[PDB]
RNA sequence: GUGUAAGUGCACAAGGGAGCUUGACUGCGAGACGGACAUGUCGAGCAGGGACGAAAGUCGGGACUAGUGAUCCGGCACCUCU
């Protein structure tokens, strides 16, 4: 009988991270020649991936979550400064060299804004 | 009321642009930067 | 390598007397507090608005932030009050402002009123969130009486964690809040 | 934390009229604050 | 009192269903967003819903909305 | 709740708040709607020069539909016309 009284600050900050990505997913979509570079950013790590929307697939992707990128003794921002690095010339290797930038509902700041300058100077210009 | 006023350039004073205005909420003469054609760039345009 | 003793003692004995009164099943169903709302609804402040410059003052030095202005949200004819004149202040207390705020007011704040025979337990609504009410300001030493020159109240809330009356009741008992008996 | 928008904090010693020495921070700027009444001795908290 | 009317308005649908249509052709007028616009589908400054690539009119509904899309045909 | 009548919409906000700003631009405009005619309405996109944004991008007034008057005649400013 412990029924907490109301949402939990997980609970809102998931749904608000969910609907104002959302509310940005209305004017960003991805295409075969340009696909949608979405970031998810946690606590611990971040994850991007390469979204072709017409169809539904992830052309190339990249993350924190691997043993490679997880051997630098850098930062947070440095961790995602490698991902960055990672994804772009992983998308190099795809063919893919326009993108648009989906920042999954977070503020373009900090480590995300780190990752999108780290994918900027690699040569994926957007 | 709000009057037709015009506005000119500052280089070449060409009464180019016009609007309305509340004389009362702006009495004092107006300052707008907008596109001049012949000069061809963007300067301001001051009451008349 | 400081801490409010008052956050000390809730961490230190407060937490266990809670966990052995109510034997909560994982160590974060421990209830405790979250903020501290401080409300001053000047309300005749829609006739001159010097009233709510007092109050940011007042809200300053009681707190020792300062205070933010509630506009009125809606337009009422009876009260003459229509949409954007200010009416009341507010100060949001977190973290160890609101620990040494809390002890500021227990044991300096509540001995202070006069004929202070205590605080109805009966406040609490469903959740175990305590709101009471004050009448002047002269209770706190950090408002001089001479300063006033006009009697201010405010309406303080303890919004906790706990989510029954008897848990929040219990936790501010041991806090030391001065209730009465019933 | 907004610099300018906020009063001062200061070492404050709260003196009751049991000659308790409270060293806390506060904003009044007599560095030792002396207190008639409080919890300690007030008749509510001490059962009289 | 009464006698005082608004011209119509001449409002709704102009080209339907399977209709093929060029470049901005005009293909509902409406006030409000009773369609939303779809793929190769703009919308005006009053609602008006016009093709932004030739094709065949198709009515489709997204979400709960009824929208109007453009089929790009298959050139011959 | 949307400045304002009602209707059609808008909670994905077109509703509420904040920062900067003047596109409430110049030359145009494929294709259309409606219409006796005169009116009227929508418009992707191109060039110049800008605003906002990290970027993609949006901006040729306002959620849309009312707030207005043809022709003749005359005033003012500019023109490499006579």
């Amino acid at each position: 009988a412990h029924k907490p009284v109301g949402q939990n600050i997980s609970e809102v900050r998931r749904n608000a991270r969910l609907r104002r990505h959302a509310r940005l997913r209305k004017k960003v979509a991805g295409t075969a020649e340009v696909p949608r570079l979405v970031v998810n950013r946690s606590a611990r790590h971040i994850h991007v991936q390469l979204v072709n929307d017409l169809n539904g697939t992830t052309l190339a992707a990249a993350s924190s979550i691997e043993a490679d990128v997880r051997a630098i003794d850098g930062d947070k921002k440095a961790h995602s400064v490698r991902v960055g690095q990672l994804i772009a010339e992983r998308a190099k290797a795809a063919g893919v060299e326009t993108v648009v930038f989906d920042r999954g509902g977070y503020t373009y700041g900090g480590r995300i804004a780190a990752l999108a300058d780290a994918a900027r100077e690699a040569g994926l210009k957007f | 009321v709000r009057p037709k006023i015009t506005l000119a350039c500052e280089v070449c004073k060409h009464r180019n642009y016009i609007t309305k205005k509340n004389r009362r909420n702006d009495p004092d003469r107006l300052e707008i930067k907008k596109f001049c054609p012949n000069c061809g760039t963007h300067q301001p345009h001051k009451e008349s | 390598k400081a801490l409010p003793r008052l956050k000390q003692r809730y961490r230190e004995e407060i937490r266990e007397a809670l966990q052995q009164e109510f034997n909560y099943a994982n160590v974060m169903q421990i209830p405790g507090v979250v903020k501290v709302v401080v409300n001053m609804g000047v309300g005749d402040a829609a006739r001159d608005a010097k009233l709510i410059n007092g109050a940011i003052n007042d809200l300053a030095l009681i707190t020792g932030q300062k205070p933010e202005v509630r506009r009125a949200r809606k337009s009422i004819a009876q009260f003459k009050l229509r949409e954007g004149m200010p009416i009341g202040a507010r100060v949001t207390l977190r973290g160890d402002r609101m620990w040494e705020f809390l002890d500021r007011l227990i044991s300096i704040a509540l001995p202070r009123i006069r004929d202070f025979r205590g605080l109805s337990p009966k406040q609490f609504d469903g959740t175990g969130n305590y709101t009471f009410g004050l009448n002047e300001q002269s209770m706190f030493h950090e408002i001089d009486v001479d300063s006033i020159d006009r009697p201010r109240g405010m309406d303080i809330t303890v919004v906790t964690t706990a989510t029954n009356d008897a848990e929040g009741r219990a936790l501010l008992r041991a806090l030391g809040f001065p209730f009465k008996e019933n | 934390m907004k610099t300018g928008i906020h009063p001062e904090y200061v070492d404050t010693t709260v003196q009751c009229g049991c000659g308790h020495s409270f060293t806390t921070r506060s904003t009044k700027q007599s560095g030792t604050i002396v207190v008639e009444v409080c919890s300690q001795c007030h008749p509510f908290y001490t059962g009289k | 009192r009464n006698g005082r009317d608004s011209a119509a308005q001449r409002l709704g649908v102009k080209r339907f269903g399977g209709q093929v249509v060029k470049a901005g052709e005009i293909l509902v007028r409406q006030r409000g967003t009773h369609f939303h616009p779809g793929v190769n589908v703009g919308r005006g400054g009053d609602d008006t819903l016009f093709a932004l690539a030739p094709g065949a009119v198709e009515f489709g509904a997204k979400r709960g909305r009824k929208t109007v899309n453009i089929v790009p045909v298959a050139r011959p």
